[PDB]
């Protein structure tokens, strides 16, 4: 789960959204 | 640079496209009889517009 | 100036992929800094 | 031989290769300040070591 | 046209193939000994034949 590692709003922990595990920046991309 | 041996083009000739300016640099002429400027001068790089 | 609809619509439209709709200004991020619409720059001048 | 139309490079173009001496050879210059010979001249065919 | 930079040959050279008339153009001679003319001369068109 690791939840003991995100900063946690309140109780729920703080999951970001699923494009923030890559990177598509190429010159006109 | 001073080539003294006048066999000439030893190089690859790659042909010349279909437009006006890779044929010749003569002075040529518009479509009603003013001379238009050669591709050699530097005034033919804006818009001559009348 | 005298850039062409021949290239104007295959190289702005390489950066922002509008061109295809009407032709308008992108964003303010969109046309980032070493890209093409910002330093578009055209003029006249009226020789005797 | 005579050209006499300005029409140029109808001859392919290969890339220049990245070393000194296919650029230009204008008069150079060594890392502190004496000028060095350019590539047309026959002076940069032994190894000047001072 | 004025090239006033010296490297020289940026275009790919093509072979010289095999025959007489591709490598120089000189005062030439014949097998007895009369020169024959250059290739840049206009004389060597038609065949002299003695």
């Amino acid at each position: 789960n690791f939840a003991s590692l995100a900063p946690r709003h309140g109780s729920r922990p703080f999951m970001g959204t699923w494009n923030e595990i890559g990177t598509s920046q190429l010159n006109g991309g | 640079v001073s080539f003294k041996g006048g066999v000439f083009s030893p190089y690859l000739t790659t042909r010349l496209p279909a437009w006006a300016g890779v044929r010749q640099n003569v002075m040529g002429s518009n479509v009603d009889g003013r001379p238009v400027a050669p591709a050699n001068s530097a005034t033919l790089t804006y818009a001559t517009v009348g | 100036c005298n850039m062409t609809k021949d290239w104007f619509l295959i190289q702005m439209l390489s950066h922002y992929n509008i061109g295809y709709q009407g032709f308008y200004v992108p964003e303010s991020y969109k046309d980032r800094m070493y890209s093409f619409f910002r330093n578009f720059q055209p003029m006249s001048r009226q020789v005797v």
